[PDB]
DNA sequence: ATCAATATCCACCTGCAGATACTACCAAAAGTGTATTTGGAAACTGCTCCATCAAAAGGCATGTTCAGCTGGATTCCAGCTGAACATGCCTTTTGATGGAGCAGTTTCCAAATACACTTTTGGTAGTATCTGCAGGTGGATATTGAT
DNA sequence: ATCAATATCCACCTGCAGATACTACCAAAAGTGTATTTGGAAACTGCTCCATCAAAAGGCATGTTCAGCTGGAATCCAGCTGAACATGCCTTTTGATGGAGCAGTTTCCAAATACACTTTTGGTAGTATCTGCAGGTGGATATTGAT
């Protein structure tokens, strides 16, 4: 009786959703950690401004739906639906990131 | 202490934009863009002005040292129109004064 | 009584700026007095020929007031602007929508 | 006094966040793995951003990187950035 | 029975044979005549210094050589030893020359 | 005959080439595709080497022409100058 | 008279290096250390490929040193490789390199 | 005529230096000549958008240093630098 | 296993193209020295904004259950593509030969820089008032999935 | 097909963040005018090297046959991964505060540019000798593929 979509269906209602908006998908104060132990291993007492922090996210989020839209073409290309770990590998293969 | 003057395009994006959408506005974000997108054409025109010069042993950049940059980095039917645009503006500047 | 450099070339944007930051910017000796004018009114045209687009996605999607969105949308629909700003990234800009047919159901 | 250690702060990039940008990257589908895999890119893209930013920061003799160290940065590794002062 | 290698025993040893050597593999003249045809398109009249079209020969060998690398990852990728116009395409599109 | 220059590029060249990037079996519809490849990526060099042809005034493209068309693609080529 | 080079311990020329980078456009000015660094850096890069790439013309059992040469030491260097990762060698071909699953049995 | 300048008594210098008894091919010579133009230009630009970032009119050794440390990975990088801080050093106590 | 058909490799040899060593000539370039100028470090410090703290709360992450349908494995066979060989077409060679036009030199003027002075303007700041649209609600329509 | 569960649509609304408006103010920007300097266009010309020609010669492209084996289609199924749920943590939001450090102003001298003059050197052009290695040989043996 109870309601259920089924496999995939929700998934495709999600691609629509993000794919309509512009905000940012990983949640901020988790990111910024992230970015202050980086660079932290990189030189100790270093401060951010916020807009720095920022424009690293909005570079990093970029990088990632575009390098998935890579991905996903490997799949395909595959004749599967699933991304794999080998998907991404031959994208940044591909795009000379690991040439 | 007065902090000092930040310049931007943006008066200019501006009017330029009530001249193509009289009733359209602009968020400051939007603006942001916009004052980037020009600074990164400026640049790019002007560092492939710069290499052209010096490829020819020119110590000046003319408006045809432009002309050639805008062609070689614009696609197509912009390359065409921005030209035209071009030309249009210095044959008037020139026939004044 | 004095007019400006862009007055008299028939531009909205700025010839005496444009003109000195190619000066400051070391990009060579010397710059010619049509230089600052060609480059000026090509920086003008492509604002203008973003912002036509840019104000149509916003009509488009029911908006008076241009947004990020809106000009990522003008920009990657436009074959020629995708093509110049390729290798862009729009701030709060977001994608295309854009869904392989593969992927969809039968 | 001092901050908390930073340390494991890669995996506050959550597989619904990895989830969330593949779909905006237009995936249905996912693997097991793919989120440890993008961890790891992530990182690595991180990394050298951070490290170009850093060093303009230190040239310029700062303690702060500015949102134009990180612009500098994106620029000179071909991911230019509009929106943050360009 | 005459003498007879198996399918594709002699192509591993072009592979071989040509991964070895530097020599320019398109001939000459054709790719002369080719060069000058399409420049003639943008400006009539031109000549070409014997180096400028030795340059482009050298640019666009290396080039193609590289796609075919990309390419036959791409092939291997679904699985496949024959490279196809699909996979050209892929690696085309992931690189960003395209689409 | 009365062949295009186009496919003066021939089968067996482009199979050379494709032995040389270590591909071992060949689609018959390869070769068409690799000509229009060809072709795109000549254009798009040519055009450019031309552009500083003409800005210099000349009737002669030269290696140098072509050698800055080449960076500025993204295909810096050494030795030929610059 | 003694030449900057020879002050500085290098076979690089400063002067040149010097006047280059003032023709070049890069700045109004140009300080006096940054010729001879500069071409520190760019001596040392050359030795570097050229050892490397000596190597590779003993190791097939050559003494001159060809374009073949200086592409196997490249490519087979991690980071001179990095470096001109978007650089092409004319005649310098490819580095041997043959897909496992492409092997036959 | 003309001279047209290039980088080859030097290049040839260093070899004899790293490789006493061996010679070089005068097309080798050429890609090595365009390796140090291109080596140059991209440490003279990335030093002269340095000093323009900081407002600076001056590109000094400092911003030859921080461009070579932008644009070499890793251990290039720290072998360059060496050398480059060596002969500005040598110079000054020259 | 054997065995024959080719490919591949090693040693040696020799012609020559391209590398070397030589003297000599010379403009440009690099060094030296003096006089002048100024970029930007040092000092001081105003003032933005960055780190950090608290405190409440709900959006969202985590972990689990369940089973749909995907990926991977197997089998199969039609037909495409590799190998081999017979033709003969056209690329390659090279050597001479006009002559296009690149490039060097001289002339000289429109257009550049430099500078003094005057006017104009875009950026900041200070408050003070519109206004487009985000986000909430409710209810009608559309989509999906079970039967 | 029917029908039910749920998402999606759109109209309507209200709060407010953020856009707009206006005056004051001012340093820098920009323009005008005059004097002085010079880049590079223009015309002419010498000499490099590009186009073309003939003229064999054989290397290599093309067409054809035959079949080995690859790509792709079809079929099965184990279990991965998506959907839905319960639970409750920790991100988000709001606001305050100290004070790090960025940035603004002014001072001042080590190091820059600018010439003039002198010395050196790299690029050059002939001219002559030299040599690393491509390409050809034979003959050993490794590889491949048929039994
Ligand atoms: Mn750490
Ligand atoms: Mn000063
Ligand atoms: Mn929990
Ligand atoms: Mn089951
Ligand atoms: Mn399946
Ligand atoms: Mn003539
Ligand atoms: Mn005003
Ligand atoms: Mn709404
Ligand atoms: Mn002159
Ligand atoms: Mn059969
Ligand atoms: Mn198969
Ligand atoms: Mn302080
Ligand atoms: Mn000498
Ligand atoms: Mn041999």
């Amino acid at each position: 009786k109870p309601h259920r979509y089924r496999p995939g269906t929700v998934a495709l209602r999600e691609i629509r959703r993000y794919q309509k908006s512009t905000e940012l998908l990983i949640r901020k104060l988790p990111f910024q950690r992230l970015v202050r132990e980086i660079a932290q291993d990189f030189k100790t007492d270093l401060r951010f401004q916020s807009s720095a922090v920022m424009a690293l996210q909005e570079a990093c989020e970029a990088y990632l739906v575009g390098l998935f839209e890579d991905t996903n073409l490997c799949a395909i290309h595959a004749k599967r639906v699933t991304i794999m770990p080998k998907d991404i590998q031959l994208a940044r293969r591909i795009r000379g990131e690991r040439a | 202490r007065k902090r000092s003057r930040k310049e931007s395009y943006s008066i200019y994006v501006y009017k330029v934009l009530k001249q193509v959408h009289p009733d359209t506005g602009i968020s400051s974000k939007a603006m942001g863009i916009m004052n980037s997108f020009v600074n990164d054409i400026f640049e790019r025109i002007a560092g492939e002005a710069s290499r052209l010069a010096h490829y020819n042993k020119r110590s000046t950049i003319t408006s045809r040292e432009i002309q050639t940059a805008v062609r070689l980095l614009l696609p197509g039917e912009l390359a065409k129109h921005a030209v035209s645009e071009g030309t249009k503006a210095v044959t008037k500047y020139t026939s004044a004064k | 009584k004095a007019k400006t450099r862009s007055s008299r070339a028939g531009l909205q944007f700025p010839v005496g700026r444009v003109h000195r930051l190619l000066r400051k910017g070391n990009y060579s000796e010397r710059v010619g007095a049509g230089a600052p004018v060609y480059l000026a009114a090509v920086l003008e045209y492509l604002t203008a020929e973003i912002l036509e687009l840019a104000g149509n996605a916003a009509r488009d999607n029911k908006k008076t007031r241009i947004i990020p969105r809106h000009l990522q949308l003008a920009i990657r629909n436009d074959e020629e602007l995708n093509k110049l700003l390729g290798r862009v990234t729009i701030a709060q800009g977001g994608v295309l929508p854009n869904i392989q047919a593969v992927l969809l159901p039968k | 006094r001092h901050r908390k250690v930073l340390r494991d702060n890669i995996q506050g990039i959550t597989k619904p966040a990895i989830r969330r940008l593949a779909r905006r990257g237009g995936v249905k589908r996912i693997s097991g793995l793919i989120y440890e895999e993008t961890r790891g890119v992530l990182k690595v893209f991180l990394e050298n951003v951070i490290r170009d930013a850093v060093t303009y920061t230190e040239h310029a003799k700062r303690k702060t990187v500015t949102a134009m160290d990180v612009v500098y940065a994106l620029k000179r590794q071909g991911r230019t950035l509009y929106g943050f002062g360009g």
